[PDB]
């Protein structure tokens, strides 16, 4: 299944929110906890081939999930007083080199810092 | 942490003002049950504040459903459709579609053009409205202070008091 609603199946229901919502694609309506489903397939891990270039593509989403300051848009309305927490569910796949994976645990560290937690998973 | 509140949207543009009831728990959304209240742009403070009212009278302190691994509001009520994707996005589309048709628009670019959107929420401390930037034409957000352009109103404010600061939150708009 896709991974924006693989990730949907670990998540409470009704948390998925309308598409397009900035950067977030889930919200935990309880609790708080935002969550944007970002994933990289081999064919554009493969294009992002030069140095800083995936490093910059989850860096660009990490930069917009910590500086979320209020979206309404689809009927709904969602701003940063109702966000108690923040991930990135990152799925890379198999053909992603070391210096790429350099590229990612250098942006898992910057998201961390940036008060974002992300999260890394291998897809065969 | 979370207390029971009220919620309603306004959307304003040249033709019209719009005041639709919002539902939720953290967040809040358009609601199939609430009410919707048009009016022309030169409503007066009481009647504007009254619609207001009477939208925030008609939101619903409710979750997509029960969850047991952590703590939840003891007057929370439950509504799996309400929080929906596919009907969220469809009613939605709907109450876009009403708007256009009403007023002729022929084109969704000419109805969200010149339109601005006003955020409110209740509860026992204060009423809020907050002002947004028109971001995308379907999408407004933070204006963005910290968030020192909000219209902060008590509860007791009266109906003219609640629509006199709708039009403050409106002129605050970015
Ligand atoms: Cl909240
Ligand atoms: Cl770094």
């Amino acid at each position: 299944m896709p991974w924006e609603d693989y990730v949907g199946k670990t998540l409470p229901v009704g948390s998925r929110l309308p598409p397009n919502f900035k950067t977030y694609d889930y919200f935990d309506r309880a609790t708080g906890a935002v969550v944007s489903a970002k994933s990289l397939d081999t064919q554009t891990m493969a294009k992002l081939s030069n140095p800083n270039q995936v490093y910059s593509s989850i860096k660009k989403n990490i930069d917009v999930t910590a500086k979320f300051e209020k979206a309404s848009l689809s009927g709904v309305t969602v701003n940063s007083s109702m966000i108690t927490s923040k991930e990135v569910r990152l799925a890379v796949p198999v053909n992603t080199t070391k210096a790429q994976w350099t590229e990612i645990n250098r942006a898992i560290e910057y998201g961390k810092n940036q008060g974002v937690k992300v999260t890394v998973t291998q897809v065969k | 942490d979370i207390v029971k509140s009220a919620w309603a949207s306004v959307k304003m543009n040249t033709d019209f003002i719009c005041v639709d009831t919002y539902s939720g728990y953290r967040s809040n959304q358009l609601d199939p049950l609430g009410v919707q209240h048009l009016s022309s742009p030169d409503v007066s403070d009481l009647d504007l504040g009254e619609m207001v009212k009477d939208a925030l009278s008609h939101s619903r302190f409710v979750l997509p459903a029960p969850r047991t691994d952590i703590w939840i509001h003891p007057e929370v009520t439950f509504d799996l459709d309400l929080y929906d994707s596919r009907r969220t996005v469809e009613r939605y589309d709907e109450w876009v579609k009403k708007l256009m048709v009403h007023y002729g628009y022929k084109t969704k670019r000419a109805l969200f053009k010149d339109m601005k959107s006003c955020d409110i929420c209740c509860n026992h401390d204060a009423i809020t409205i907050s002002p947004t930037r028109h971001e995308k034409l379907e999408v407004w957000g933070g204006t963005g202070l910290k968030g020192s352009d909000n219209v902060i109103l008590s509860v007791d404010s009266s109906p003219t008091e609640i629509g006199a600061g709708l039009r403050l939150a409106l002129s605050r708009c970015k």
